[PDB]
RNA sequence: CGAGCUGGAGAUACGCUUUGACUCGGGGAUGUCCGAAUGGGGAAACCCACCUCGUAAGAGGUAUCCGCAAGGAUGGGAACUCAGGGAACUGAAACAUCUCAGUACCUGAAGGAGAAGAAAGAGAAUUCGAUUCCGUUAGUAGCGGCGAGCGAACCCGGAUCAGCCCAAUCAAGCCGAAGUGGCUGGAAAGCUACACCUCAGAAGGUGAGAGUCCUGUAGGCGAACGAGAGGUCGUUGUUCGUGAAACGAUGACUGAAUCCGCGCGGACCACCGCGCAAGGCUAAAUACUCCCAGUGACCGAUAGCGCAUAGUACCGUGAGGG
RNA sequence: GUAGGGGAGCGUUCAGUCCGCGGAGAAGCCAUACCGGAAGGAGUGGUGGAGCCGACUGAAGUGCGGAUGCCGGCAUGAGUAACGAUAAAAGAAGUGAGAAUCUUCUUCGCCGUAAGGACAAGGGUUCCUGGGGAAGGGUCGUCCGCCCAGGGAAAGUCGGGACCUAAGGUGAGGCCGAACGGCGCAGCCGAUGGACAGCAGGUCAAGAUUCCUGCACCGAUCAUGUGGAGUGAUGGAGGG
């Protein structure tokens, strides 16, 4: 989970063949479809005061800058 | 038994109510079961005096103080 | 008070011979440590202890009727007062 | 079991006023009410009557043999009568114990 | 409310009832122990403490989370609602896509309803104009090992119909018309002869079949006081299974403008056109049914719920079955 | 004339409507040599004790011998095999409506590291007394571990708790996690282990280091005296 918003969860994954003809072959063949999941990473950061919590990249970027709410 | 003859005394006095018929209540039961007890009746008088008895004094715990 | 706790006598013989030596004996309730019916036996009848002994005792009964029966639990108490033998009279009985 | 409810548990009379079994044996036989059952749609009226035999076993010397008592009856019997003859109930007011409800019929009286 | 009552129990004894019991309505007061359970322990209903108020008996507080503070939260709900996670049998007469399905199940949150909602919309008329539900359009457009099979929306009819705000009568209950004789019978409300009521001939009961015997019904009354952003990679949703395939969505990298500004109108461009995203709250029509009343070309005891009552007996270590 | 197709009808319930029927007696049951082309229908009698035929039309959980079908009742095997260790039993006497089978006596036989005795766990009242005599007891039973009622269980020191800790369990604050949740130091729970004050007898029908009798020990609180001064932790060490 993330600081601004969670995150994680995520959605299966494809792996065709026959990939790619003339244009367009004869088309694509589907051999996998199934399920995956994504997550992040963080630094201590806080507000109020001290804190550590989980910080994702798309956040330590943002807060990196313009801070909202919290502090790096 | 209830009416304003009832709150009519002190608080003590209800205690006295109390204590007293629950020591005939006692006397009672016993003898039920030392077998005698003719007065069957008499227990749940003796014990529905009691309820009142406090019913009241707890009506009081509101009047006069809200 | 005093007067509540007690339930009843325990009658049956070998109390009410056991009463000839001045051992009374009667059914307190089961929640009522050794101690709180020491005290209210004294005060009710008006006289100290020199010992005390209680335990608990379960029911289970029935005639008939497919219900059974259920235990009705009780717990006998047996007192001992000073010399001064005796109580009322509800002894003698 | 359903039982006396058919009616409501209401007695169209008291315990004490006379009665006429209308319906049923003992037709127009008149007598002063004694049990008024409400719930059950009992009545005890010293008109019927029975001879039972006291079931008294070990019963302090038995000697039990066959009583006259009086046996309960439903709305077989009309509440009340002063024609002599049975008769519904409608019209009351007051006494001067406004502080209650008669109840009459052609006539006015009960 | 007016003679009875003393629970089912069918029994005896004691008794209680106009200074109107009982019973029915409607508020109070009591409410041991366990249970979120929360003083601490705990193999539920037990075992052990402490502080304070105190006649001692006895009273009360002693959990964690948000908040100065009031005050809010933890639990439990048959089904209905949304959300996070999400099968396989099975079909395709085998099978890996696809189907069965985002169903079943798990979990979180909530209410009596929810969800959704006031447009960076749908549509091709320079039209409509929040959302939702029923009809239809249509099994049409389309999706599809283009196989099995899956399957829209606009328009139009109808339920119902609002947008507003930010940031820069039902329950208790009371009153309530109108018949007798004779006959059959164990008993008549049946037969028979005369009679009555009818804004009450709905219904149940009464020794067999009841307008006029009882309870009722039509109709009337009726209370202290009680309710009502773009993109690239990976993927995905909509008919959308990669296809020329848009748009929506988001995990990962990136990263814009702002009116002679921005999005989209199914790659893409111009032209034409509809709308202004990154803040929010919102009745109502919708769903279900533990509970209640009414009804039934529904059952009436191997039927009907499992139960004319029992989740009991009985079976299982248990979930569970019954 | 088999699979199959087509035709006309019988019967069962429920519903609407018509004609009715019934306590001097409905439905259902039972008997029968009648009737119809069949499915089926009627008459009469018996039973029964309250609802019920016939006709037209409508709707059906609508018609049975089969499914190792389902539930229930009753048969066959047949009075057959069995009566659950080959540690035997005999007599007398007693009770009783009735006893091989109960009680008493006197003998016999079997176990005796047990088929004796004391606990644990587990079961609960099964214990004792008086009654009982359906069913249970593989047979009798006047008896029972069965049925009914009453009684019985007594602890400062025995076990446990108000003390300790092991595995393991849990766990503020901590580390992780789609949810639920997964781990986790101190602390806490946790015996099967540690620690800790009594013995000898008597004796209810039925209890005993629990009650009584004799004598004892431990802690706690107070008073008295002595004393005449420190007392000594959630910490250290020793020890357990
Ligand atoms: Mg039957
Ligand atoms: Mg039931
Ligand atoms: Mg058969």
């Amino acid at each position: 989970t993330g600081k601004k918003n969670l995150v994680v969860n995520s959605v299966i994954r494809r792996g065709k063949a026959r990939a790619d003809g003339g244009v367009g072959r004869k088309t694509t063949g589907i051999t996998k479809r199934v399920q995956r999941a994504n997550l992040h990473k963080k630094a201590i950061r806080e507000n109020g005061q001290v804190k550590t919590v989980w910080l994702s990249a798309n956040a330590l970027r943002t807060l990196s800058k313009g801070p909202y709410k919290g502090i790096e | 038994m209830k009416p304003s003859e009832m709150r009519n005394l002190q608080a003590t006095d209800f205690a006295k109510e109390i204590d007293a018929r629950k020591k005939e209540l006692m006397e009672l039961r016993f003898q039920a079961a030392a077998g005698q007890l003719a007065q069957p009746h008499r227990v749940r008088q003796l014990r529905r005096e009691v309820a009142q008895l406090n019913t009241v004094k707890a009506e009081l715990a509101r009047k006069g103080e809200q | 008070s005093h007067y509540d706790i007690l339930q009843a006598p325990v009658i049956s013989e070998k109390a009410y011979s056991a009463m000839e030596r001045g051992v009374y004996s009667f059914w307190v309730s089961p929640k009522a440590t050794k101690t709180e019916i020491k005290d209210a036996i004294q005060q009710a009848f008006g006289v100290r202890v020199i010992g005390i002994s209680t335990m608990n005792v379960p029911g289970k009964r029935k005639r008939v009727g497919r219900f059974i029966g259920q235990r009705n639990d009780r717990k006998k108490a047996i007192v001992r007062l000073a010399e001064g033998q005796s109580i009322e009279a509800l002894a003698g009985q | 079991p359903s039982a006396g409810s058919h009616h409501n548990d209401k007695l169209h009379f008291k315990k004490g006023d006379t009665v006429i079994v209308l319906s049923g044996k003992h037709k127009g036989q008149t007598g002063k009410v004694l049990l008024a059952l409400p719930r059950d749609q009992k009545v005890v009226v010293e008109g019927v009557n029975v001879i039972t035999k006291n079931v008294k076993p070990s019963m302090t010397n038995p000697q039990g043999g066959q009583e006259q008592r009086e046996l309960a009856l439903h709305a077989s019997k009309v509440a009340l009568v002063d024609p002599e003859t049975g008769k519904a109930t409608r019209v009351r007011k007051q006494i001067v114990d406004g502080k209650k409800v008669r109840v009459a019929v052609a006539s006015g009286k009960t």
